[PDB]
């Protein structure tokens, strides 16, 4: 048991994956083994909502999370977020599930039965954590994996079969998309935009040639960005202000990847790009949108003149105007004028809402689109209760968009927790005093008196 | 030799849990107020003093089971078993809220008996009795809440019931109808048990992240022995690093530990004060130089009046089902209501 | 104008302007001491401790 | 005598293989019988409303609390 | 306490009356909260809250739809309030079960029960159903 | 010997009265900026349109406030999400009206308090410590993140965060249970077992520490001179303490580790109060606490409350008055 109790490693057993931190075969079976769970669970909760779906429903009424991913894919999609299939999500989690028994042997293979170190029989796979040319290299190779991987959905939505676009026009559909915008002051253009309202930093993409576009050139990067990390070795900046330790490896990942939870909580809060609404349901601002424009479209029938209604307090009741200008709705969703959904777009002008778009032509889906999406609003409890925190125990519906964001709000921050623990651990370890104080030479005795 | 000294050697010899003098107290009255309160919350209803479900025959949960507080019909009866309402009908006796009172009132006693064991258990040690000082908190809490607030109302109708939920209740019926936020006894009561967990945290992650290396392993725990006479961590550095950082450290672990000693016992003794004075209703309600202005001035708005209209939803919308006794009708046209809400 | 998608907050090219020459204010600080470093100079650590 | 050796003494388990699970099903004849209903006063959920009494009940009287509960639970 | 006696309900125009069996109660409760519940929770309409569900909302509809006939009719044929012009194209119905999905798999024994489910409803909560949130 | 090299020095140097550091670069211009622009807002501002509705809210001293009602009121429900600093507002006075001062404090405030945390790294860095304590100083960060910025970003509008002032965080609170039920949310029941049990182990470690003092000190002299700041020794007797509390409890339920206990210390209130930040940051995006409401039925199918019914009446009380002039439709979806 050399290396595997506390006295050998210094570790106890609660922090018992910290003993591989300097054994790269056993770190290696650590790491391809937890890739068997997650291409595990891929297959079985895509399998379960395969199992569990209904077609009277709408995906977003059965709390579904990954088929609504496969439908964005554009597998078994109709128009208007029609489910047609579902036998291409049943094929996509049987491939995910026996997958993950190649990976699960393989990770028991490299962590029971395998080399503890690669260094000494394998010099292409062997590494010292300090050897910052080595580093660099299996940085570069899966940085471009993962550019080949951004490739993949740009070919799935240029060639194979194409993407669901719900700005599609003849109604949301799969669509291919043939002219990606390949513009980098747009495509960049989301990515040093202000995260505020009305910018919505890299969430407010709209439209499918945008999305396809930046994958493109996160495609290339990728690529360039790998094979330069490949060639090169870190410069002088680079090694004066990093810690080159494993610990400190992964609290730069763990920092990368917390920013990216929080990004993708609020790409399933606020974007109905990709994020479509016939799949997730509304979104937060989509929902109250709905009941203002429901409200509006059932008061213009006993014939109120809806521009010149006067709220209690004497703004809009349904139609007012935004603080730069805009024709939006009234009322407390105000603040959610800068909403862009698909079935409110076809009454915008350049002025915001028109008013004889509204006066005249409202069509009869657009009034059952916003009937639903007034009824699904992303408010809901704990045990799936629908409605706010005063409704009673008959609806069972919990958005995914709520599932989606609070869930990795959650883990996001915790990853955050993650890069201060292991950040501040691997500087300590560094500099050799993350077991306590020397009491031979503590350093503030041999300071100035501080006053 | 004596009687009294066989017994008093048999109390308090030393065996796997201490009895002492004091446990003849404590755990007779503890066991049948922690007993009581599994009883009541696994089968006892509520139906006939609140009319709600309040036990697991029912259908509630943990957080929904409660044992409910007496009718308020009885008043401020002590509601024994053979007293003039039960009777000596164990029955009757559960269904008009008698298990309340005997949880409330043999919690009590256990309570003191709990803090004589811990003057009693420090006598022997031959310590300070501090322990029992700071223990003063919580039965200042029990006293003011669950014996003398309902003792100055109607009845013990308006206790807080020994639930999760019953309990939930009791914070937001001391908001609509007594302010309580707004009083400053519980300001300085949520300071001093926010400022406790406070100290807790900094206390508990200053001494973990100051300690001296006395082992090899990275695993610090090890390297502490229960009889070393050194210092497990560094109070030079410890006191550099908050002085640096805040601008005041402490000085003194003798005045550090006195001070997480007083911060949350001084929280539980001034918030008992501010809910003594609600037992009366002395609450601290209105500022009225905001109040007369608001009368007179139809746009002044502060957060303050802002927080009356949320009181006056409070009182209206939940009084006829919280005080059904009273049998508060209310029509659907003086309820107040904001507009489209 | 908020709610327009500009880089950085940049409407006027004053702003870019005092975005460069502060930021390249503080770089010739620090290339007053990292300047004249020596590119081929490594170390096998986790940390170095090279030069002032 | 020590706490985890008791546990793990097959002695132990012996005694408590034949106690607790008697002690496990006289709680649940407890329920299924239907006597901890009449021994707390508890409403099975026939008998919340009654055909005469729609109403919720309530005691309203101190002295004569056990008098109108008994007319309350007479259906 | 489910008796025949409250299980008993007006199934027709003329007033002849039906009692439901305890599969109609307990599946009719099911199909209307899937189907119907989202907008018609408690017997309110969220989407218009000036029709509601409560059985005097009922007797003044102009097709008097305090019926289990009446509002299995609505359900395959739904109108405006004073009946004049159909809302099928806004309202789930089978006319128009091409639009909505969620009527497609019915049967008239499915329309049975959710219409059961509101005949039976206003009978054990009186003024709960339809009544908004004042009686939550 | 450089001009940079001789500024790091002093930037990074422990001799300096409150050390500065490269977060301190971050921290003190962050924290001075919304300090300055607090105290002037809170002792002078005029009302703010909160709702959007233009009902302007005052929040001021010199607008007819006191110290509990006293705030600075959250920006206009108007501006939304939207970012408002004072070039975007074509004057002071627009600015002033439409909350433009919560959200340049609550921005500085979130940059610099987080610039704290870093700076509690850096420190104990620099003076060869255990980097750990800023790790115990994210909960509290957590949970000023939470009621200022991502509750807003969830709701849509920095009109729904906390108010700085005391009595509006009542509203805060209050608005808060009344459209997410927060005490039936166990992540606020995991942060108030964070809280009470925080200061039940602060007052029972604090107790039985100075229950089990050495006699060093005279009747007539304080105890706490019986410590010598600097001393090697230990001040109190702990295995008196774990003696005393062995017999307390009983013998198997005591820390005899020193190190394990202020441990424990460290871990309850801070993971408490992480997991009820995670609850407002979950409740942002309306993932509400238990719903029970009607769920205890007889058998003739009529609704016997509960105590979360009764709970539920008094959740309706609150938002069937909460903003009442801005709501239009009959569902409050923000
Ligand atoms: C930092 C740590 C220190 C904290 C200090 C904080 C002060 C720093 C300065 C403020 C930074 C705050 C970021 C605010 C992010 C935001 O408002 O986030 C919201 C935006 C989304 O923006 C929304 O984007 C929307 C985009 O949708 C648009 O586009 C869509 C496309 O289909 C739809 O069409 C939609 O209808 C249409 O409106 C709209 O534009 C909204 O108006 C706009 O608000 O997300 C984003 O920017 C993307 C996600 C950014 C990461 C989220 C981080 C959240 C912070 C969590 C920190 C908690 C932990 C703290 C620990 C310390
Ligand atoms: C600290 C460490 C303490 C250690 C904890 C020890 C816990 C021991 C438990 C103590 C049990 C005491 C509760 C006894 C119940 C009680 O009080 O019961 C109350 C009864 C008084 O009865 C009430 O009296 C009221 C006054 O009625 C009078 O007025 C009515 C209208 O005028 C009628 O005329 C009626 O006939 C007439 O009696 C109403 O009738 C109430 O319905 C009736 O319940 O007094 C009596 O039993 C005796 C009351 C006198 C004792 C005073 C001390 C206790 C009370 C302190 C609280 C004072 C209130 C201040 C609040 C702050
Ligand atoms: C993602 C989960 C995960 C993974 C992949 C690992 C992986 C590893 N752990 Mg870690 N560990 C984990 C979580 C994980 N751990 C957790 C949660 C804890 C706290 C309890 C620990 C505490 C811990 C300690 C204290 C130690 C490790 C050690 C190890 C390493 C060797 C294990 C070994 O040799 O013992 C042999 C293990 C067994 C004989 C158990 C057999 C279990 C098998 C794998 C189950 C397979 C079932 C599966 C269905 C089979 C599918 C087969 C099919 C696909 C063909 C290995 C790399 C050791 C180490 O670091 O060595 C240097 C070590 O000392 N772990
Ligand atoms: C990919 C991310 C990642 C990786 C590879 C590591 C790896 C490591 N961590 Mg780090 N850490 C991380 C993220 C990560 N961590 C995060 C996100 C946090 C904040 C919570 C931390 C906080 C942390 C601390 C405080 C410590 C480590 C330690 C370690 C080392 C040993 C871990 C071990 O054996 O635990 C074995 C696993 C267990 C004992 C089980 C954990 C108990 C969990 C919480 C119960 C599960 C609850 C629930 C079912 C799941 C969570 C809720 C769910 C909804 C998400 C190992 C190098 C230890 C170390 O520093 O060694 C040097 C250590 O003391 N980590
Ligand atoms: C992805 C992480 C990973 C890495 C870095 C390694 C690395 C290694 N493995 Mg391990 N292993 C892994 C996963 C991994 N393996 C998996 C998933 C399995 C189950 C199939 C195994 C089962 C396994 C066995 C049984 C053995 C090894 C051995 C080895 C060592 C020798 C390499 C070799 O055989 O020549 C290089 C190999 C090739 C050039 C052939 C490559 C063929 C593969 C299938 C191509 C993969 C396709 C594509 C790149 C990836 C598609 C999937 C992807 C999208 C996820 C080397 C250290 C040997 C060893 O440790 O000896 C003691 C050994 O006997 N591995
Ligand atoms: C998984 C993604 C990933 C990760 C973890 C890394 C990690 C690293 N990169 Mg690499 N890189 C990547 C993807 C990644 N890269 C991609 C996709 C590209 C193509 C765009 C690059 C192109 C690249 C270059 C050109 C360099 C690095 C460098 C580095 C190393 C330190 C710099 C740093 O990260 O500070 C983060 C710092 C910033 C985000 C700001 C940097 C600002 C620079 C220094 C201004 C200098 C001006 C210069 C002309 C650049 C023009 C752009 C400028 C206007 C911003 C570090 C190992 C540095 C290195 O040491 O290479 C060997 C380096 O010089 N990377
Ligand atoms: C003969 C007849 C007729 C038969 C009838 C049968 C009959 C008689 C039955 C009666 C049986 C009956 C009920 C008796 C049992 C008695 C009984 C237990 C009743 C009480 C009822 C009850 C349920 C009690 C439970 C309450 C309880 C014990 C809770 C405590 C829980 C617990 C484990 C707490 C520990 C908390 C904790 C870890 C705190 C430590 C943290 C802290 C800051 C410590 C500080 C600290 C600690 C140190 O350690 C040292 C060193 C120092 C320095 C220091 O700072
Ligand atoms: C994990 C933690 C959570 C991570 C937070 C995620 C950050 C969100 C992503 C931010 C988007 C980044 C795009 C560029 C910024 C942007 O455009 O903002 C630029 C925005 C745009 O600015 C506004 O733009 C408007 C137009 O829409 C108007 O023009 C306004 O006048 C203009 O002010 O302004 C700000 O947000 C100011 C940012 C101030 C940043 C200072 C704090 C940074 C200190 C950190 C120390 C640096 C170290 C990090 C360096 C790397
Ligand atoms: C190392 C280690 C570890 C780990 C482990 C792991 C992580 C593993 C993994 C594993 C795995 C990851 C596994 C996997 C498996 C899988 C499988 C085995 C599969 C199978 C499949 C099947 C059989 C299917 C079938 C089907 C079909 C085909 C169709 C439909 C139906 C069904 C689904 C039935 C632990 C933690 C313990 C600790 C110690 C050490
Ligand atoms: C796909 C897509 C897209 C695209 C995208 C992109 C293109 C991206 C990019 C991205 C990017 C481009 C990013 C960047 C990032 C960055 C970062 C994140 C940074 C960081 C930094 C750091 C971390 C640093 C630090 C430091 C300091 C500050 C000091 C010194 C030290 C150190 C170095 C540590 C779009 C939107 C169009 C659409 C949709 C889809
Ligand atoms: C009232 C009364 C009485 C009675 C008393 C007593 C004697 C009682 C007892 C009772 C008891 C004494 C009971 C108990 C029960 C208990 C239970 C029922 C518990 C449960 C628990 C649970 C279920 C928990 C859970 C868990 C676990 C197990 C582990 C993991 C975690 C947790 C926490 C989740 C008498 C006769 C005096 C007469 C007068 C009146
Ligand atoms: O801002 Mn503050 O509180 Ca949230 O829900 Mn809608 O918006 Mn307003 O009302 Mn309710
Ligand atoms: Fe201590």
């Amino acid at each position: 048991i050399a290396g595997r109790d506390i006295e050998s490693t210094g570790f106890a057993w609660w922090s018992g994956n910290a003993r591989l931190i300097n054994v790269s075969g056993k770190l290696l079976g650590a790491h391809v083994a937890h890739a068997g769970l997650m291409v595990f669970w891929a297959g079985a909760m895509v399998l379960f909502e395969v199992s569990h779906f209904v077609p009277e429903k709408p995906t977003y009424e059965q709390g579904f999370i990954l088929i609504q991913h496969l439908a964005t894919l554009g597998y078994g999609i109709g128009p208007g977020g029609e489910i047609t299939s579902t036998v291409p999500y049943f094929a996509v989690g049987v491939i995910h599930l026996i997958s993950s028994a190649i990976l699960g042997f393989g990770g028991i293979y490299h962590s029971l039965l395998g080399p503890d170190t690669l260094e000494e029989s394998f010099p292409f796979f062997g590494y010292d954590w300090r050897d910052k040319n080595k580093m660099t290299t299996i940085l570069g190779i899966h940085l471009c994996l993962l550019g080949l991987g951004s490739f993949l959905l740009v070919i799935k939505a240029m060639y194979l079969g194409g993407v669901y676009d719900t700005w599609a026009p003849g109604g949301g559909d799969v669509r291919y998309i043939t002219t990606p915008t390949l513009n980098p002051i747009v495509i960049f253009g989301y990515v040093f935009r202000s995260p505020f309202g009305g910018d919505g930093w890299v969430v407010s993409v709209n439209n499918m040639e945008d999305v396809i576009g930046g994958h493109i050139w996160v495609g290339i990067l990728c690529i360039t960005g790998g094979i330069w990390h490949i060639f090169t070795k870190p410069f002088a900046w680079a090694r004066r202000a990093f810690v080159w330790s494993g610990e400190a490896y992964l609290s730069y990942s763990l920092a990368a990847i917390s920013l990216m939870g929080f990004t993708a909580a609020l790409y399933s809060w606020y974007n109905n790009t990709a994020y479509p609404s016939e799949l997730y349901g509304p979104t937060g601002p989509e929902a109250s949108q709905a009941q203002a424009f429901t409200f509006l479209v059932r008061d213009q029938r006993l014939g109120a003149n809806v521009s010149s209604a006067q709220g209690p307090t004497g703004l809009g009741k349904y139609l007012m105007r935004s603080p730069s200008g805009e024709i939006i709705f009234g009322g407390e969703t105000m603040r959610f004028w800068d909403l862009r959904a698909p079935w409110v777009e076809p009454l915008r002008g350049p002025n915001g809402l028109d008013i004889n778009k509204i006066k005249n032509d409202i069509q009869p889906w657009q009034e059952r689109r916003a009937a639903e999406y007034m009824t699904h609003a992303p408010l809901g409890s704990l045990n799936s209760v629908g409605g706010v925190a005063t409704e009673i125990n008959s609806v069972n519906y919990v958005s995914p968009r709520s599932w989606l964001c609070c869930s990795h709000f959650f883990l996001a921050f915790f990853f955050l927790v993650g890069h201060w623990w292991h950040s501040g651990r691997a500087r300590a370890a560094a500099a050799g005093f993350e077991k306590g104080i020397n009491r031979a030479n503590e350093p503030v005795l041999s300071m100035r008196p501080i006053d | 030799r004596g009687l009294f000294d066989l017994v008093d050697d048999w109390l308090k010899k030393d065996r796997f849990v201490f009895v002492g003098w004091s446990g003849l107290l404590l755990f007779p009255t503890a066991y049948l107020a922690a007993g009581g309160w599994m009883t009541g919350t696994t089968f006892v209803t509520s139906w006939y003093t609140h009319g709600l479900a309040s036990s697991y025959l029912e259908g509630c949960n943990f957080l929904t089971a409660a044992v409910s507080t007496p009718a308020n019909s009885v008043g401020h009866s002590l509601l024994l078993l053979w007293g003039p309402e039960a009777q000596g009908d164990f029955t009757r006796w559960c269904q008009i809220g008698g298990l309340w009172t005997f949880v409330a009132l043999h919690g009590a006693f256990g309570l003191i008996g709990f803090c004589l064991r811990q003057f009693e258990i420090a006598r022997l040690v031959g310590i300070r009795p501090y322990n029992a000082i700071a223990f003063s908190g919580p039965i200042a809490v029990f006293v003011s809440v669950f014996l003398l607030y309902p003792l100055g109302q109607a009845s013990w109708f308006f206790a807080p019931s020994f639930g999760v939920a019953a309990i939930f209740r009791f914070l937001l019926f001391l908001q609509g109808f007594h302010n309580w936020t707004l009083n400053p006894f519980h300001m300085m009561g949520v300071a001093g048990i926010l400022g406790g967990a406070l100290l807790c945290a900094i206390h508990g992650a200053t001494v973990e992240n100051t300690l001296f290396e006395d082992g090899d392993a990275a695993n610090t725990f090890r390297a502490f022995t229960p009889t070393q006479s050194e210092e497990t961590y560094s109070m030079v550095t410890a006191n550099r690093f908050w002085s640096q950082i805040f601008g005041v450290a402490f000085s003194n672990k003798r005045w550090l530990h006195f001070f997480m000693l007083f911060v949350p016992v001084t929280g539980l003794w001034t918030s008992s004060i501010g809910i003594v004075g609600l037992a009366l209703n002395l609450r601290a309600y209105d500022f009225v130089s905001q109040e007369l202005r608001a009368a007179e001035d139809p746009e002044f708005e502060t957060f303050y009046t802002k927080n009356h209209l949320l009181d006056e939803g409070i009182r209206a919308w939940m009084a006829a089902q919280d005080q059904p006794h009273e049998n508060f009708v209310f029509p659907e046209e003086v309820l107040p209501r904001g507009n489209a809400l | 104008t908020e709610g327009t998608n500009e880089w950085f907050g940049v409407d006027d090219l004053r702003l870019l302007a005092v975005l460069f020459l502060g930021h390249w204010a503080i770089l010739s600080l620090w290339l007053g001491s990292y300047g004249d470093s020596n590119e081929d100079e490594d170390f096998f650590g986790e940390i170095d401790y090279s030069a002032r | 005598r020590p706490f985890s050796d008791i546990i793990t003494s097959v002695r132990y388990w012996i005694i408590h293989s034949i106690t607790i699970p008697s002690l496990f099903v006289s709680g649940w004849l407890f329920i299924s019988t239907g006597l901890a209903y009449d021994v707390f006063g508890t409403p099975r959920p026939n008998e919340y409303f009654t055909q005469d009494r729609q109403q919720v009940p309530l005691v309203n009287d101190r002295f004569s609390a056990k008098q109108e509960l008994e007319d309350l639970t007479k259906g | 306490d489910l008796d025949e006696a409250t299980r008993t309900v007006v199934v027709d125009n003329a007033g002849n009356t039906t009692v439901l069996t305890p599969e109609q109660v307990k599946r009719g409760k099911r199909l209307f909260n899937a189907t119907c519940g989202a907008c018609h929770v408690g017997g309110i309409t969220k989407t218009n809250p000036n029709v509601g569900l409560d059985p005097e909302a009922l007797s003044l509809a102009t097709p008097r739809r305090d019926n289990i006939s009446a509002l299995v009719d609505y359900i395959k044929n739904p109108t405006t309030y004073d009946g004049l012009e159909s809302i099928a194209e806004v309202h789930p119905s089978i006319k128009s079960a091409d639009i909505y999905p969620r009527m497609r798999s019915l049967t008239d024994e499915d329309l049975y029960s959710i219409a059961g489910h509101i005949m039976l409803s206003p009978k054990i909560a009186s003024e709960k159903w339809g009544g908004g949130k004042i009686y939550y | 010997v450089s001009l940079w090299e001789r500024f790091c020095a002093w930037i990074t140097s422990t001799e300096n009265r409150l050390y500065i550091g490269w977060f301190g670069c971050l921290m003190f211009p962050t924290l001075l900026t919304a300090t300055s622009c607090f105290i002037i807002a809170f002792i002078a501002a005029p009302p703010v349109d909160i709702d959007g509705i233009r009902e302007p809210v005052a929040g001021s001293l010199l607008y007819g406030n006191n110290i509990i009602s006293g705030a600075v009121v959250p920006s206009s429900n108007a501006i939304g999400m939207h970012f408002y600093p004072i070039w975007e507002a074509a004057s002071i006075d627009e600015w002033l009206y439409n909350g433009g001062p919560y959200q340049l404090i609550v921005l500085h405030f979130l940059l610099g308090v987080s610039a704290y945390m870093g700076r509690e790294w850096e420190l104990s860095y620099r003076l060869g410590m255990r980097p750990w304590i800023f790790v115990a100083f994210s909960a509290p960060v957590a949970a000023a993140s939470a009621v200022f910025l991502v509750y807003p970003i969830g709701q849509g509008s920095f009109s729904d965060g906390m108010p700085l002032g005391i009595s509006g965080t009542f509203n805060f609170m209050l608005v808060f249970q009344a459209e997410h039920n927060i005490l039936m949310h166990p992540f606020h029941m995991a942060g108030v077992a964070g809280v009470f049990g925080g200061s039940l182990f602060s007052a029972m470690h604090g107790s039985l520490v100075t229950s089990s003092l050495i006699r060093e000190t005279t009747e007539n002299e304080s105890t706490n001179y019986g410590y010598k700041f600097g001393q090697e020794e230990e001040t109190y007797n702990i295995v008196a303490a774990h003696g005393y509390f062995g017999r307390l409890i009983f013998q198997y339920a005591s820390f005899n580790n020193s190190r394990a206990l202020h441990f424990f210390l460290a871990l309850w209130p801070v993971v408490g109060i992480w997991i009820t930040s995670m609850g407002i940051s979950t409740m942002a995006f309306n993932l509400n606490g238990f719903n029970f409401n009607q769920s205890v039925v007889d058998s003739q199918g009529r609704v016997i409350n509960t105590w979360a019914d009764i709970l539920n009446r008094a959740n309706l009380g609150i938002e069937v008055m909460h903003e009442r002039n801005a709501h239009n439709f009959p569902l409050d979806l923000a």
